[PDB]
């Protein structure tokens, strides 16, 4: 899996990151974004289901925005308001839907760090 | 017998609602089905394909639908997957035939076709020769969904994405399975 | 260290049967070791296992191979949003 976006930012602006896959079954898996503050646990940002939808964490509901692109098989994450309290590293994670169960986060990307 | 219409229907039903037709009190000439030059897969269990017209059965059932190529292998008895376990189950004591041929020309457009759906969520696997067509927001976890999608509330059906540029493993294939039945009733079809 | 180690994870409000156990290393992306209680991912040689419901989930390892030095993490599925530990 590949990712890219903005590396260095300034407070009070917007951030955009893109996660791209290299397969052709990019239509039947849940795709989630994970945030990790420097050396402090982990955080769950949001997810996009199979049928082009999105569920956002209540804490960051308004700020965050997820989107897909089936033509090029990419996923876009946007944050409206950036600051110095959101410096972290972001990972792109995948979940395979089974029958009545979901194998959450069975594959993680390298991710990228933002300030 | 009107096998011509079943094999020449303009539109085929979705996988989760396989189209079934009954045939009885007829004269069976299966050779006509060989008019279609291409046949990606053609198999028969329990009866030799060459001696199909020399047998007598009480009746037959034709079940037709459209699937993906790489899933065509899941239409055999004693199989498992995302199709054989939730959309179409074949009992082991199977006596019939299965036919599958590509449909790239007629069932694929550049824009993307969403007319064909297949089930993806279900609590329990289907019984052999059973069907279930009931749209409902599948619920996961202890919380009740209350008929609204969300964190653990999903749509069971998934829509195939068909484009003419897809690989050979994703271009749709039309599939039809014939099941023969003979019982105490007089052997009509022959 | 050496032979055996055991860890526990607990939930305050509400009970659940869904938890996950992930592994991490110095600067590499996390890996999922165990999903849905005892059910094991098909990448687990050295008996990484743990079974228990009722707010007292457990993680147990039979032996410490030379490549067992991580920061193993719990997780939840239900009770949105998921929270780690
Ligand atoms: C199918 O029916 C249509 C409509 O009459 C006809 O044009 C076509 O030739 C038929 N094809 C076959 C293979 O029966």
């Amino acid at each position: 899996i590949q990712q890219w976006g903005a590396g260095l930012l300034k407070p009070s602006e917007t951030l955009s990151l893109t996660c791209a896959v290299y397969d052709e079954s990019f239509s039947d898996y849940f795709w989630t974004w994970i945030r990790q503050s420097p050396g402090m646990g982990l955080e769950w940002i949001g997810e996009v289901t199979h049928t082009g939808s999105a569920n956002y964490n209540p804490s960051l509901m308004s700020r965050v925005t997820m989107s897909r692109d089936t033509s090029k098989n990419q996923i876009s994450l946007k944050l409206t308001s950036v600051t110095a309290a959101d410096t972290a590293v972001y990972y792109c994670a995948r979940d395979s839907p089974l029958g009545s169960i979901i194998k959450r986060g069975d594959y993680w990307g390298q991710g990228t760090l933002v300030t | 017998c009107p096998f011509h219409e079943v094999f020449n229907a303009t539109t085929f039903a979705s996988v989760y609602a396989w189209n079934r037709k009954r045939i009885s009190n007829c004269v069976a000439d299966y050779s006509v089905i060989y008019n279609f030059a291409p046949f990606f897969a053609f198999k028969c269990y329990g009866v030799s394909p060459t001696k199909l017209n020399d047998l007598c059965f009480t009746n037959v059932y034709a079940d037709s639908f459209v699937i993906r190529g790489n899933e065509v292998s899941q239409i055999a008895p004693g199989q498992t997957g995302n199709i054989a376990d939730y959309n179409y189950k074949l009992p082991d004591d199977f006596t019939g035939c299965v036919i599958a041929w590509n449909s790239n020309k007629l069932d694929s457009k550049p824009s993307g076709n969403y007319n064909y759906l297949y089930r993806l969520f279900r609590k329990s696997k289907l019984k052999p020769f059973e069907r279930d067509i009931s749209t409902e927001i599948y619920q996961a976890g202890n919380k009740p969904c209350n008929g609204v999608a969300g964190s653990n509330c999903y749509s069971p059906l998934q829509s195939y994405g068909f484009r003419p540029t897809y690989g050979v493993g994703h271009q749709p294939y039309r599939v039809v399975v014939l099941s023969f039945e003979l019982l105490h009733a007089p052997a009509t079809v022959c | 260290v050496g032979d055996r180690v055991t860890v526990t994870c607990q939930a305050s409000q509400g009970i659940t049967n869904y938890v996950n156990w992930y592994q991490q290393k110095p600067g590499k992306a996390p890996k999922l070791l165990i999903y849905h209680a005892s059910h094991l991912e098909t990448g687990v040689p050295s008996r990484f296992s743990g079974s228990g419901s009722g707010t007292d989930f457990t993680f147990t390892i039979s032996s410490l191979q030379p490549e067992d030095f991580a920061t193993y993490y719990c997780q939840q599925f239900d009770h949105l949003p998921p929270t780690f530990g």
